[PDB]
Order: structure tokens, then C-alpha cells, then sequence
RNA sequence: CGUAGUUGGAUCUUUUUACUUUGAAAAAAUUAGAGUGUUCAAAGCAGGCCCGCCUGGAUACCGCAGCUAGGAAUAAUGGAAUAG
RNA sequence: UACCUGGUUGAUCCUGCCAGUAGCAUAUGCUUGUCUCAAAGAUUAAGCCAUGCAUGUCUAAGUACGCACGGCUACAGUGAAACUGCGAAUGGCUCAUUAAAUCAGUUAUGGUUCCUUUGGUCGCUCGCACUUGGAUAACUGUGGUAAUUCUAGAGCUAAUACAUGCCGACGGGCGCUGACCCCCUUCGCGGGGGGGAUGCGUGCAUUUAUCAGUGGUGACUCUAGAUAACCUCGGGCCGAUCGCACGCCCUGGCGGCGACGACCCAUUCGAACGUCUGCCCUAUCAACUUUCGAUGGUAGUCGCCGUGCCUACCAUGGUGACCACGGGUGACGGGGAAUCAGGGUUCGAUUCCGGAGAGGGAGCCUGAGAAACGGCUACCACAUCCAAGGAAGGCAGCAGGCGCGCAAAUUACCCACUC
RNA sequence: UCCGUAACUUCGGGAUAAGGAUUGGCUCUAAGGGCUGGGUCGGUCGCGGCCGGCGCCUAGCAGCCGACUUAGAACUGGUGCG
């Protein structure tokens, strides 16, 4: 079928190399996942090995990483934004190794408001207005004073929507996690999402 | 090929096993263990072909399967156990306890030992991991695992263990001026003192060994295997003490002999 | 200084760098080949650097000089051997090309000079080496 | 005429290579060759000595390339001239 | 043994070939008493094949209610068949393909998989058990079919098949949360030190982010540790199994040895893909490659993994008189073989190592391992039974036959040796 | 439109040789330009300037504006589409 060897290409100098044998199994290919966006669709492939590898043709929950308080809740996926591999990706929604997504923040505004009381994208009452003792009270006034998210970064949970980054392979793993775009590598992809708008 | 290799050609089997090649077309292809193909000595040409016990191969079988054959410490049943370096071979009936180690030619010797020698072996620090919660390991030549090996004990210094036990007696270091005995190439079974090891970063290092009179030669740090700390084997060696005789001292002692 | 050329963020992939100057990771490779100044003090990003990527150097080192210099990052050198021919018991000049990366801290490598190349897993079709040291020439 | 190619004068103690030597690491069979009265020989790895005992199953060679340590003649090559 | 002789002229010295001479290996001719070794349908046709055989397998130890035999109350003990397991990817044959390809030496996987064997690990997880569920074969009973190692329907019945699933360890500890108590100050504000209920989490393997810098390396983004989590229903692990001998404590409660299985780490046999150097003839083959990947960059997809392997977006490269590219080969490569003073020349289908293919191609299932052919699935070629409806095929396995030719053996006996 | 083009030849030609593929609708996506402002501290009075300490767009940003054309892709129809 789908083969990935070697000698169906050229030589390095152009020549044309003649096949010395039938195409063998540990060269095969199978078919991309092109795992979409939906109600949860994982299938199983036997590999080399005896192994099993999942590939995922439908995902709408992932694992993502908020890196600077190393804060991972698992969220859900809204939708596609960015593809530096393939700009059509982007239009069929596929989810892979590197696009760039775009998440539900409410699991970290809810972290967020319980480790410092304090509202992030608020334009009940009882995790952030609670009365403390004293002892405790004491121990989130220091917490208050490294309680600031960049400006970029609090834009996100005002509309409830994180711009994120796939890192795991969905397709190989099954898997979409990742981490939260922030500092330069944010603003680096935000102005290439507004220069295609 | 599809897959693994079953069967193996008489001529193109180890050269110091010493077969025939009119005996047949075959040769005893040992079956995996904790010794390499060209480095083992399987169960049935050294039953067979050195002790005449037997005088086919399935009067061998009639030997194992009555449980007769101990490998250090346990029963072996397969003919074609990899048996090799430093081991013993517990046949317990007779009472003879054998030691596997290479004459000065690099052929596996019919070297008997004493019955309380044969307790323990000797075994090459192969590799050095920890493992889960912090807990180191140790590979000997042979493919045994030892957890929480002795924190001086580093790669490829000699351990004594002990049969039946399973545990660490006494190491080892592999340092200049210890006693060893070479288990590969060119030099196999010579014997001698460790004068340099020359180490090349990347490639392979390089151990000067000095016989025991005069003579030096040199080996691949993976072929050396200390047997002794200074100058006494912690092994009983065989006849000859590991000296390799030049083909004209070799023939006057035949010579001298008549 | 600017390096962010393409449609995906170039970043080491070991280094944070968002943590409440941004740190530059190099290692240091064996066999005694010393990590250049710019390797070290450098912002160019680039994962088949042997100094600050993920090319792991092992197996054979070779040499030869340079003579194309067109590819993205990549030369082209000549090591010009000798061949024996035992019937006319005289030599025989051959020599053989090779693609080999260039990192960007080997700053001005001209067509002419002295390479050392260092053997590592494939990174291309044609290329399996990388360049560890820069010699130039005579007059230079 | 002329580019490749090939080949290049003398010169010095009387940097990289080539070269030379050595060490490793190199499948057996085959070849060379050791030992041994297959009745001889081609062969074979056997055998031999009065409860068993003794003893062999050698050594060499294996272009080139790669690796290793000595040698520094020959042959290339390199250092200070806008002194940077 | 570093060897020459006849032949141009009327005669001579030459250049020069022709002819002798000697092996070697194929055919053949005539002849042939003994005996020891021994090649043998490679050359033409990798042409086509009648018949037979070449791959199956049970221990005390997975499942026996077949009286098929069989001794004295769940089950004596043999045991056909059937399920389950395992092998069938090795061996054997042939040399068509194939010219930096195969292959050889050399190195690497710090860039990957690995049934088995051997050694680790297997109460490390705080959360009906004195045994759980359903099904099916053998068998029995009804059949269908011209036909085959075709199978249908109905009634049984098993598990180390297939499912499902608990106790125990197990007292907690450790992190977070923090009600709350408590102590020392303080004019007070404030500040300082312990205890702590109730809740959340907890082990390996997996996946991602972050922190710190137990052991290792020439070199790690290595190993180990810390933290936040996640963990796929087409589903990681954490024993609902079997045999020996059976003791020991006070009905109960413990215990010796094995077998079988396990996620994972090593190990062994390897495998695959890379590094460097090496190949016959040909220029009446001088330029080749490239939006149908050619060279490189970035990001991915695929894959067991590194990689233009593939896709997207870019760059315009890459190779060549040091012989690229193209063509040829009475080309499988090598160890080797014949000849030989020294150099050489020619051969190597052929018993060892490596590769390849099973009429031509192509696609796959199962499995650790196959693009398998004494496995399926097509189409082409051929060919076999047929009641014309259909069914079955692959001797470059051993024998044998036809054909082709200058050209090559018995449809023998045996698992006794080698394995 | 994209490929592909022989004999022959006065080397210009032959040539639209010959031969083949593609073409609709719809929804997008890229690529191809032009005008403006890069002025750091009022040093500081004729909410604007008068001469200069005071600063580094310098791998160019930012605002607005503007035609037409080419390539690629998804969908879609009774295979229809110059
Ligand atoms: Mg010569
Ligand atoms: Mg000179
Ligand atoms: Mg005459
Ligand atoms: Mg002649
Ligand atoms: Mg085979
Ligand atoms: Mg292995
Ligand atoms: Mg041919
Ligand atoms: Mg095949
Ligand atoms: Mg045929
Ligand atoms: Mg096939
Ligand atoms: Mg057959
Ligand atoms: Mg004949
Ligand atoms: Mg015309």
C-alpha cells in the first residue's frame, strides 16, 4: 500500500534507482487521522511490535498547561484559529502537533479566584468575598503581590475564550494537550491571526 | 529472512567448539540466554564432545531430563543451554562441580574445581541504572540483575556473588595492577597483570596487560575480565596458569615429554 | 537579531521563557571541539545546531573544504582522496561531495577553507554530517 | 597556443597528512602449514599408554579502507611584512 | 622447471602472425578387472507439470461424562475426537531480477522494534470472594449438494477459550485545603511559634507542561527525584488457573515445591534503516535532475523510529571528463576456484555468509516476526473436474514425466546418526 | 489553459504538426499596489508656534485608499459545463 521507503526516490545526483525488491511490510504507510472537533472518536491501530498506537478522529477535550503558575486543568476545545503548516487546516477544523486552538478559560478563572481571591475577567461571592482568619487572611497578602497577569493575557478570560498551542500528537497518542500561549510567543501569533483578518 | 534463524551450519558453528564436519550437516544452535552465541558453550557438546558421557545426542536428553545437570545453583533441563564464562556446571551425582574458563589456546577447558568453590562465581559489571523510588541496579555479563548493589561498585569492575543466594559477597575494582584474564580476540584466555588502561574518547579503550614473564600484549577494554586483586586469582586457574607458549616452546614440552 | 522569519514561533525548545534577558540553552559536545562565542551569546534559533539544538554527535569525524555555499544552511564540501590500484602499484585521485549543515555560529566560512565534520543521526535526504570547525586558509 | 590531468630546482640539526613500523579488531571452510603409520595415499581430527591414565583438535596468511602507538628521511602543507 | 619448435626466401638476418606444446572444465568417441572418495537438468526453458510424499504437536501439571478400553461414591487410570496453546516467517530449491544497488570490511542507533530464553519486578495504589456471567465445538440427531479438507438447522456440555469482577494488604503516611485551639510579644495596629477537625489528591506504565540538579556519558532534551494534571470503552498493570506432596495451629487458621501466565526494566537471538571505502564494458551515451520531489529551509502528517517518507509554504539548488546520466552484460555479491618465476589473466549458477523470487504483477489477513505463496484476495497467462448450475489450481521442495537441447541420476529405505 | 509535438529543411521554418487532458455553479484562500504619518524633552507664552540641550523608526511600522488579474482548494449538479 502506502510506502515510505527510500528507493522509489532518485539519487543524489538525479539518477533513477532500480527496485531490488517488492515493497515490504515494515515500510508501510497508513492514512492521516485529521482528527476534527466533535463528540469523542478514537480508534486503535495494531502496530509493529504487537503495540497499539490511538489515533483520534474526533476530539473536543484536551489537557492544556497554563506554564507560568503550572496550573493543567482539563478544558474544551472551541475551535481552530491558526496553522503555520497548512492554511486549509485551519478551515476544517483539524487538530495537529503545533495549530494553534482556542479554549475554555473557565477552569482557570475558577483556580485563579481560589489561590488569590481576586476576580480575572469580571466586568458566588463566597470564594472571593469570604471572611478569613487572620492566620489565613495573612497568607493571601503575599500571594497579592505576584497576582498580576499580563494585559494580553487577561484579554482572554473576558471573553472566556484562551488562544492555546497543541503539543501532543493526536493521531499517534489520542490525545490533544498542550500548554497556554503567553509572553512573546502570544503576541508573535496574535498579530499573525490579525494579519489574515 | 522472515524472522530468526532456528537451525545453524556445522561449519559455520564457533570455532572452539571443536566439531567435526563429517559428523553432519547441522550444528547444536544453543538457544538464548545469558551468553552470546559466539561466546557460550551449550550444554550438549560439552556433555558430548569433552566428557563422553554420552555418545549421541539423546542419550544427552536421557542425562538432562533425569536432572542430573545443575548451572549455578539450578537446574538446566535444555540441551542447548548457553552455558559460559565463570560458570558452574553442578553435575552433583558424580560429584564434580565444574568451572567454565578459557584455556591459554581460547578453548573452554575441562576444568574441575573444588566442591566448596563452587559456591560462588565471579561476574563483570556490565551496566550501572537506577530504577523507581531511587533504587540502583546492577547487569553482570550474564544477564542477572542485582537491586542495591554497593555504592563503590562502578562499570566493569568484578563482583562475587554467591549461588543459590543471588547476593553481593566481595568486588573488585578495576584499577593497575590487578589480576585478569582476557575473554575475547586475539588474546583469549591469556592472563595477566593490568599495566595501562588507555582510554580514546568515543571509540574503544585500550588495556595493556603484562604476562607473567616479560611478555605484554593488548586488548579492548571490552574483552578484559579481572579475575584477581594484585596478584592472586580469587579462582582456581587451570593447567598452564594461563601462559601462552610460543609453537616452539610448546613443542619441546611435547618433545621433552616422549 | 530578528529571527522570527517564518509562520511558526521559533523558540529552544528547553528553554521557559515566560517566568512571572531570556536564557540561551547550549551544550557542550565531546571529543574536545570547544563551543564557539556566538553559539553561546547568540539569538539564532535553530534545532540542527550541534551546540544548541538536538544533533548528538557520534561515530566517525571527517574533513574537507568548501566549495558551494547556496543552500539555506547547508554547504557543500569536497574531501579529496587517493585510491590504490595494486596492479599498476600506483594511486588514483578520486574525491566524493557531501552535504553538510552549517550552524549560524560559524559566522564567515568562505569557499576554500578547512572543515571538520562530525558524523550524527540523518537530517536531510543527502545529509548526515555537521559541522563542528571552521579552519580558513592560507593568506586569511 | 591552451584548461583539466600528470610532473615539478636548491635551501633549515649536522603545523596537518602521505609513508614506515607496531598493536588491536578481524566467521568457518578452502590455501599454506604443525602433530598423527587412514594397511599406503587422497583424506580424517584423531589418537596413544599398561582400574583407568596421557594427549591433540596448532600457527601463519586475510588487498584496500577505518582504528592504535613508535619513527621523522622522503613528499606535500602551514606561522611574523599595511605586523592586526 | 623463470623452456620454446615448424611455417614468407635461391639462400640470410628480421618484423610478424598462423600451427604446434602444457594444463583446466563441459560435451563426446573408443575402451574399462579390482577398490576408496565424489560432482551430477546451472548453461537452452525463473518452460509446463499427471500421481505420491515434503509440518505438525500433550505433560504428574489448560478443557474428557466418547463404556473406546478399564480397577474398586463430584473427579480411579488409559484415552480417539474436539476446543485452547504453540510452531507453521526455520529448513529446502533456484539465480530471473539487480552495477554504490545487492555485497564486503568498518562503524552508529545518545535515531528503533524484539515471541521466546535467562535475571529482575509482581500486598509499593487508602479505593459472590469458600469462586461470577454467557456462549460454542467434539458428541447426538435432521439434512442439502453432480462435486471439495463444502457446510446448514435443531438439542446438549466445558476452560489458562470468552467475558465480568471483589476482599485482603490497610494502621495510615504524604502532599494540599483549612475550620479551630494554643503559646510569646504589642498602648494598640501589628508581629511571631506549634497543634489541628472536616474536605481534595496519592503507585508503576501512558500524555503534556513546569521545577531542581541520585547515578552515568567524550557528548543528553539520559536516568532518578519534585509539582500540576491527564489516562483513549476499538479500554495498560495490579493471578476468579493447574499439579505434586500434604503438614502445622487453635470447626476454622496457616504452610513446602512446581507448572502456567503477566504491564514493565534488562538480556539473548536478531531485525530494519544509516556512516566511511571498494565493482565489469561502453562517448557511434556529454550533460543529467526539477511546480508528477529534483537539492535545501520551516512546520507538520505518516511510520517501530532518523529522513522529501509525504503534504503545505518557501529557497534555487543538486550531480558531471576525477567519466555524471544513459545503454549493455553469456552480471546475484562475497568467502573462493583454474592458471601461475615475479607481476598477472580468467572464472565463481553451485553445499558457507548475505540478498532475492515461488507462472506474471498487485493488494492483504494473522502474528513477536510475512507484503508469506506446501496463506488468502483480485486481474493477466495457462490449466483441471463438471449433471453446465459451479468448484479447485501453482514441483525455481524429494522423486517422477513432457518439452528444450551438445548437455545432467531411483515416482528406493529410514528417523538409527546430525539437528 | 496545461502538456506534447515527427519527417524534412534554404536552420528561418515545418507547427495550432500530430496526440492528449481541462473548462459550470458556489464558498473560500493566497499573491500582485498607492497615498499619509517614523520628531526623543513645551528647554519652555508671538490652546498654536519662535532657535537649540533633549533621542534612536535605521531587518520598518502605523493609518487610510484602490483597481483588475492569476494560481490553489472545498462543496455541488441526472458527466453537465468554450
Ligand atoms: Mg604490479
Ligand atoms: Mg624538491
Ligand atoms: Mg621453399
Ligand atoms: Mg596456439
Ligand atoms: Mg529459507
Ligand atoms: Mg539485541
Ligand atoms: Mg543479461
Ligand atoms: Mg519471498
Ligand atoms: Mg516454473
Ligand atoms: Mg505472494
Ligand atoms: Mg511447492
Ligand atoms: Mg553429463
Ligand atoms: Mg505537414
Amino acid at each position: 500500500g502506502i510506502s515510505r521507503d527510500n528507493w522509489h526516490k532518485r539519487r543524489k545526483t538525479g539518477g533513477k534507482r532500480k527496485p531490488y525488491h517488492k515493497k515490504r511490510k515494515y515500510e508501510l504507510g497508513r492514512p492521516a487521522a485529521n482528527t476534527k472537533i466533535g463528540p469523542r472518536r478514537i480508534h486503535t491501530v495494531r502496530v509493529r511490535g504487537g503495540n497499539k498506537k490511538y489515533r483520534a478522529l474526533r476530539l473536543d477535550v484536551g489537557n492544556f498547561s497554563w506554564g507560568s503558575e503550572c496550573c493543567t486543568r482539563k478544558t474544551r476545545i472551541i475551535d481552530v484559529v491558526y496553522n503555520a503548516s497548512n492554511n486549509e487546516l485551519v478551515r476544517t477544523k483539524t487538530l495537529v502537533k503545533n495549530c494553534i486552538v482556542l479554549i475554555d478559560s473557565t477552569p482557570y478563572r475558577q483556580w485563579y479566584e481560589s489561590h488569590y481571591a481576586l476576580p480575572l475577567g469580571r466586568k458566588e461571592e463566597e470564594i472571593l468575598n469570604k471572611k478569613r482568619s487572620k492566620k489565613i487572611q495573612k497568607k493571601y497578602d503575599e500571594r497579592k503581590k505576584n497576582a498580576k497577569i499580563s494585559s494580553l493575557l487577561e484579554e482572554q478570560f473576558q471573553q472566556g475564550k484562551l488562544l492555546a498551542c497543541i503539543a501532543s500528537r493526536p493521531g499517534q497518542c489520542g490525545r490533544a494537550d498542550g500548554y497556554v500561549l503567553e509572553g512573546k510567543e502570544l503576541e508573535f501569533y496574535l498579530r499573525k491571526i490579525k494579519a489574515r483578518k | 529472512a522472515r524472522g530468526p534463524k532456528k537451525h545453524l551450519k556445522r561449519v559455520a558453528a564457533p570455532k572452539h567448539w571443536m566439531l567435526d564436519k563429517l559428523t553432519g550437516v547441522f550444528a547444536p544452535r544453543p538457544s538464548t540466554g545469558p551468553h552470546k552465541l559466539r561466546e557460550c558453550l551449550p550444554l550438549i557438546i560439552f556433555l558430548r564432545n569433552r566428557l563422553k558421557y554420552a555418545l549421541t545426542g539423546d542419550e544427552v536428553k536421557k542425562i538432562c531430563m533425569q536432572r542430573f545437570i545443575k548451572i549455578d545453583g539450578k537446574v538446566r533441563t535444555d540441551i542447548t543451554y548457553p552455558a559460559g564464562f565463570m560458570d558452574v556446571i553442578s553435575i552433583d551425582k558424580t560429584g564434580e562441580n565444574f568451572r567454565l574458563i578459557y584455556d591459554t589456546k581460547g578453548r573452554f577447558a575441562v576444568h574441575r574445581i573444588t566442591p566448596e568453590e563452587a559456591k560462588y562465581k565471579l561476574c563483570k559489571v556490565r551496566k550501572i541504572f537506577v530504577g523507581t523510588k531511587g533504587i540502583p541496579h546492577l547487569v553482570t555479563h550474564d544477564a542477572r540483575t542485582i537491586r542495591y548493589p554497593d555504592p563503590l561498585i562502578k562499570v566493569n569492575d568484578t563482583i562475587q556473588i554467591d549461588l543459590e543466594t543471588g547476593k553481593i559477597t566481595d568486588f573488585i575494582k578495576f584499577d593497575t595492577g590487578n589480576l585478569c584474564m582476557v575473554t575475547g580476540g586475539a588474546n583469549l584466555g591469556r592472563i595477566g597483570v593490568i599495566t595501562n588502561r588507555e582510554r580514546h574518547p568515543g571509540s574503544f579503550d585500550v588495556v595493556h596487560v603484562k604476562d607473567a614473564n616479560g611478555n605484554s600484549f593488548a586488548t579492548r577494554l571490552s574483552n578484559i575480565f579481572v579475575i584477581g586483586k594484585g596478584n592472586k586469582p580469587w579462582i582456581s586457574l587451570p593447567r598452564g596458569k594461563g601462559i601462552r607458549l610460543t609453537i616452539a616452546e610448546e613443542r619441546d614440552k611435547r618433545l621433552a615429554a616422549k | 537579531a530578528d529571527i522570527q522569519t517564518e509562520r511558526a514561533y521559533q523558540k529552544q525548545p528547553t528553554i521557559f521563557q515566560n517566568k512571572k534577558k531570556l536564557p540561551r540553552y547550549y551544550k557542550n559536545i565531546g571529543l574536545g571541539f570547544k563551543t564557539p562565542k556566538e553559539a553561546i551569546e547568540g539569538t539564532y534559533i535553530d534545532k540542527k545546531c550541534p551546540f544548541t539544538g538536538n544533533v548528538s554527535i557520534r561515530g566517525r569525524i571527517l574533513s574537507g573544504v568548501v566549495t558551494k555555499m547556496k543552500m539555506q544552511r547547508t554547504i557543500v564540501i569536497r574531501r579529496d582522496y587517493l585510491h590504490y590500484i595494486r596492479k599498476y602499484n600506483r594511486f588514483e585521485k578520486r574525491h566524493k561531495n557531501m552535504s553538510v549543515h552549517l550552524s549560524p555560529c560559524f559566522r564567515d566560512v568562505q569557499i576554500g577553507d578547512i572543515v571538520t565534520v562530525g558524523e550524527c543521526r540523518p537530517l536531510s535526504k543527502t545529509v548526515r554530517f555537521n559541522v563542528l570547525k571552521v579552519t580558513k586558509a592560507a593568506g586569511t
